[PDB]
C-alpha cells in the first residue's frame, strides 16, 4: 500500500498539473508543453512565492491585481487560482 | 517585466523580437528574480502575473529540508486530502513554509587520501608496465623473431596479456598496501 | 613482418572476441565437473592429507587436467574481455570526456572535485595525441578551442589540449618531409602513444567486469595450490544465468532495506540483552551439572552473542532456551520479556524480510 | 495401467488421487499458483544446493571436529570426514532445521574459532533457512497475484 | 484484492457519475463542475 500511494503521487504529478488540473497530453499537443507549463506558466513554487511577495510587500502599494488576490486571499476566497482553465486555452485560436 | 510582458502577450511580433535580441543579457540576468503565476481576474479571464523572487527567498526554497516539505505535503495533499480542500491545504502549507524559510533567512545571518592512494598506485604501476616497452631492448628480442614463428608469436601475445594481469595485481596489492598505511 | 605479424595478431584477437561468452560458460562447465568430481573427496590418515577417492582409479590425473583446463580458460576469458568488451568501455569513456570537455568546459571552467576517481584520472587523456581513437568525433579539440578560445586564451587552452601552437601555422604554411617507415622499429616505438596508453590501462583497471574477470584468474590459479578454491567459482552462475538474476534481483533490489532491517534487528536484541543483564540474570546458566554453572549473561558481551546466536535462531524465542520462572518473583516479568521477544523479533523482523522479498517481486 | 497393475497390488490405485487435480478445476488456481513460477522454484532450489555446497566446503576445509554426532564418546560418527557425507548431512539435516546447522552441529564455546563458527551459522541462517524460504513464499504469492 | 476493491469503488465515485456515467473532466471544465454536478445535478440521496 505504502508502494502503490507513491506510484499514486508520482503518476498525479506526472499527468496533471497541481493547479489546474489539466491533463498532460492538452499541453504536450507542443512539444514539452507539460513541463513547460508546471514550471513557467503553473509552478506552485512561484504561487508560494508571489504569496510571500504580497504578504512582504505594503498594501497602499499593491496593483490592482495584488489588491484583488490581497482581498480574496484575506477573506479566504480561492477563485484567483486557475481550475481547468489556463492561458492557453482561453487564448487557442488567439495564440496560436 | 515589461518586455516579458510584452513578450508572453505577442507570440509573434518581430519587432519585439528583435528588441529581444538588444536585450538578453537583462533577461538572463533577472530570469532568476523573475516570478510568473497565472490568475483567474475580475474580468472572468486568466492572466499572467509577474512579480520579484528574492535570491534568499530562492535559496530558502532549495533548502534540502524545504523540498522534504514539499514531498510530504504533496504526498499529503493526493493521497487523502480531497479535491474541494486541496488548494486551502495548498494555501496553508505555502503559509507555514513562508514562515519558516522567514525564520531560517533570519537566523542565518552574517576520500581524498583514498583516491590520491589510489591515483598514486595506478600512475607507479602503469609506469612499471612502461618502463619495459621503454628499454629499446626489443631489438636483441628479435633474435627469437627473426627466426618466424606462429608459436614465437602466440607466445609473445599470451605473454603480453599475462603482463598486463600480472600488473593488475600488482596495483592490487599496492593499493592493499596502501590502504593499510593511510588508516594506519 | 612489420605487415604480417600485426595480421596475424588481429586475427588471434577476432578468434578471441568472437569466441568470448563460449569460453565463458565453457569455463561454467568446467567449473562445475571439477566441483562435481570434488564431491568424492575424503579426509584420511600432525598433517592431515587429503586424499581423492576414485572408484574408477583415474580420478586424480582427470582433476588435475580439468584444473590446467579452467585456468588456460579463464585466462582466454580475460584475452577475450579485452579485445571485445573493452573498446566499448573506452569509447563510452571517451565520449563522456569529449562532452564535459565542450559543453561543460570540465577542465577550462571548472574542475574536477578531487573525489571523482574517474574524474581525476581523466585528465591525463586530455593532453595525448590519440584522443578520440575510438569515439567518432575527431574534431572536439578544435571545437572546445573554437568555444572558449577568446575568453580562457587560446594558448591555455592549445597547452592544456596539446595542439601544437607555433607548429599548426607552419604545418599550413610549407611542410618539411621526414623519412619514416612502418618497417622501422624504432620508428613504431616512437609512433606509440604511451600516455593513451595509460590511460587506457587505468580505465580498465578501474572497470568492474575485468575486476571480476581478474578475481576469476586468481581463484582459478589458486585452484591449483588447493583444489577446493574452484568451489569460489560456482558463484558464477549468477552472472551465467540470467534466469536466477531474476530470483537475485528479488533479494537485491532491497538490499538497504534488508541491511538497515538486520541493523534494527541488533538494536532491538541489545536492548533486550540491557534488560536481561540488568533483571534476568539468575536464568541464563546452562550448565548440565549443577556443580560447576556456566553463566551466560554474567558478561554482558556474553549475553548478547548468547541472544543474537541461540535466542534469535531458537523458534520460540529466547524463553525456548533460557531457564523456567515458574515459582520465581519475577514470573510476570519473565514472561511478558519473552513474549516480546518473541512477537517483535521472531515473528514481526522476519515478516519484514519475507514481506521486503515479495515487495521487491511485485 | 496404473488401474490394471492395482489388482497385482492393490495399492497402486492410490496413484489415481493424482487425478483431482485435472478433475477439479477449483484445485486448478491453486496448483497453477505453483507451476506458474515452477522454474523459477527450480532454479531457487538449485542455487540453494549451490549456496549449500559452498557452506560444506567451508566446513569441510576448517570446521571438521564440530561434526561428530555420536552418543557414547568411544566410538564418534564423523558426518564431514568425506565431503559426499558432509553435503549430504548440510542438506538433509541443516536445511530441514529451523535454526540451521548450527542447531545440529556441536557447540562452539571455549575454541579458537569460536567467533568464525558464530559467522557461519549466523550466515547460514540468514541466508538459507530466511531469505531463500522467503524467495519461495514471495514466488508463491507473486504467482497469486 | 480487498484493499483493490476498495480503491477501485473510490475512483469509481471520483471519475465517474452514478447515474449519468459521464467522466469528471467534462464536468471540470466548468470549475468545480464535477462536485457540483455530483451533488446538485445527480444526488443519488436526490432520487432517492
Ligand atoms: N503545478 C505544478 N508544479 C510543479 N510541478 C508540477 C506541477 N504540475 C505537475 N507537475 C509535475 O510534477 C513534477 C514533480 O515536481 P517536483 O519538482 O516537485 O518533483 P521532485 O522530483 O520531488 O523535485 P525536484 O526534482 O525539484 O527536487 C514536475 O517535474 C512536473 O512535471
Ligand atoms: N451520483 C453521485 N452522487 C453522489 N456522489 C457522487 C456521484 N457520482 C460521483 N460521486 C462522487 O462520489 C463521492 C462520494 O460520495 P459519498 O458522499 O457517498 O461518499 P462518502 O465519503 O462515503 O460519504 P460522506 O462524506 O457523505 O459521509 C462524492 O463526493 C462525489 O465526488
Ligand atoms: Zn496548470
Ligand atoms: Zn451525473
Amino acid at each position: 500500500e505504502l508502494r502503490d500511494q507513491q506510484e499514486q503521487v508520482k503518476e498525479d504529478m506526472e499527468t496533471k498539473c497541481f493547479i489546474c488540473g489539466i491533463g498532460n497530453d492538452y499541453f504536450d499537443t507542443v512539444p514539452h508543453g507539460f513541463e513547460t507549463h508546471t514550471l513557467q506558466e503553473h509552478n506552485l513554487a512561484n504561487y508560494l512565492f508571489f504569496l510571500m511577495y504580497l504578504i512582504n510587500k505594503d498594501e497602499t502599494e499593491h496593483t490592482g491585481q495584488e489588491s484583488y488576490v490581497w482581498k480574496m486571499y484575506q477573506e479566504r476566497c480561492w477563485e484567483f487560482f486557475p481550475a481547468g482553465d489556463c492561458f492557453r486555452k482561453q487564448y487557442e485560436d488567439q495564440l496560436n | 517585466v515589461l518586455l516579458t510582458n510584452l513578450s508572453e502577450h505577442m507570440p509573434n511580433d518581430t519587432r519585439l523580437q528583435t528588441f529581444l535580441e538588444l536585450a538578453e543579457s537583462v533577461l538572463n540576468y533577472f530570469q532568476p528574480f523573475l516570478g510568473r503565476i497565472e490568475i483567474m481576474g475580475s474580468a472572468k479571464r486568466i492572466e499572467r502575473v509577474y512579480f520579484e523572487i528574492s535570491e534568499s527567498s530562492r535559496t530558502q526554497w532549495e533548502k534540502p529540508q524545504v523540498k522534504e516539505s514539499k514531498r510530504q505535503f504533496i504526498f499529503d495533499v493526493v493521497n487523502e486530502g480531497g479535491e474541494k480542500e486541496k488548494m486551502e491545504l495548498f494555501v496553508n502549507f505555502c503559509e507555514d513554509t513562508i514562515f519558516e524559510m522567514q525564520l531560517a533567512a533570519q537566523i542565518s545571518e552574517s576520500s581524498i587520501l583514498t583516491v590520491r592512494s589510489a591515483l598514486f598506485a595506478l600512475r607507479y604501476n602503469i609506469l612499471t608496465l612502461m618502463r619495459m616497452l621503454s628499454l629499446k631492448s626489443l631489438k636483441k628480442q628479435m633474435k627469437k623473431v627473426k627466426k618466424m614463428t606462429v608459436k614465437d608469436m602466440v607466445t609473445a601475445f599470451f605473454s603480453s596479456y599475462w603482463s598486463i594481469f600480472m600488473t593488475l595485481l600488482h596495483f592490487v596489492a599496492s593499493v592493499f598496501r596502501g590502504f593499510f598505511r593511510i588508516i594506519c | 613482418f612489420w605487415k604480417k605479424i600485426i595480421a596475424y595478431q588481429q586475427k588471434l584477437l577476432n578468434y578471441f572476441a568472437r569466441n568470448f561468452y563460449n569460453m565463458r560458460m565453457l569455463a561454467l562447465f568446467v567449473a562445475f565437473a571439477i566441483n562435481f568430481i570434488l564431491l568424492f573427496y575424503k579426509v584420511s590418515t600432525i598433517a592431515v592429507h587429503y586424499v581423492l577417492e576414485e572408484s574408477s582409479g583415474y580420478m586424480e590425473p582427470t582433476l588435475r587436467i580439468l584444473a590446467i583446463l579452467h585456468t588456460v580458460i579463464s585466462f582466454f576469458c580475460i584475452i577475450g574481455y579485452y579485445c571485445l568488451k573493452v573498446p566499448l568501455v573506452i569509447f563510452k569513456r571517451e565520449k563522456e570526456v569529449a562532452r564535459k570537455l565542450e559543453f561543460d568546459g570540465l577542465y577550462i571552467t571548472e574542475q574536477p572535485s578531487e573525489d571523482d576517481i574517474k574524474g581525476q584520472w581523466d585528465r591525463l587523456v586530455i593532453n595525448t595525441q590519440s584522443f578520440p581513437n575510438n569515439y567518432w568525433d575527431k574534431f572536439v579539440k578544435r571545437k572546445v578551442m573554437d568555444k572558449y578560445g577568446e575568453f580562457y586564451g587560446r594558448d591555455r587552452i592549445s597547452e592544456l589540449l596539446g595542439m601544437d601552437k607555433a607548429a599548426l601555422d607552419f604545418s599550413d604554411a610549407r611542410e618539411k618531409k621526414k623519412p619514416k617507415k612502418d618497417s622501422s622499429l624504432s620508428a613504431v616505438l616512437n609512433s606509440i602513444d604511451v600516455k593513451y596508453q595509460m590511460w587506457k590501462l587505468g580505465v580498465v583497471f578501474t572497470d568492474n567486469s575485468f575486476l571480476y574477470l581478474a578475481w576469476y584468474m586468481t581463484m582459478s590459479v589458486l585452484g591449483h595450490y588447493n583444489n577446493f578454491f574452484f568451489a569460489a567459482h560456482l558463484l558464477d552462475i549468477a552472472m551465467g544465468f540470467k534466469t536466477l538474476r531474476t530470483i537475485l534481483s528479488s533479494v537485491t533490489h532491497n538490499g538497504k532495506q534488508l541491511v538497515l532491517t538486520v541493523g534494527l534487528l541488533a538494536v532491538v536484541v541489545y536492548l533486550y540483552t540491557v534488560v536481561a543483564f540488568n533483571f534476568f540474570r539468575k536464568f541464563y546458566n546452562k550448565s548440565e551439572d549443577g556443580d560447576t554453572p556456566d553463566m551466560k549473561c554474567d558478561d554482558m558481551l556474553t549475553c548478547y552473542m548468547f541472544h543474537m546466536y541461540v535466542g534469535v535462531r531458537a523458534g520460540g524465542g529466547i524463553g525456548d532456551e533460557i531457564e523456567d520462572p515458574a515459582g520465581d518473583e519475577y514470573e510476570i516479568y519473565r514472561i511478558i520479556f519473552d513474549i516480546t521477544f518473541f512477537f517483535f523479533v521472531i515473528v514481526i523482523l522476519l515478516a519484514i524480510i519475507q514481506g521486503l522479498i515479495i515487495d521487491a517481486f511485485g
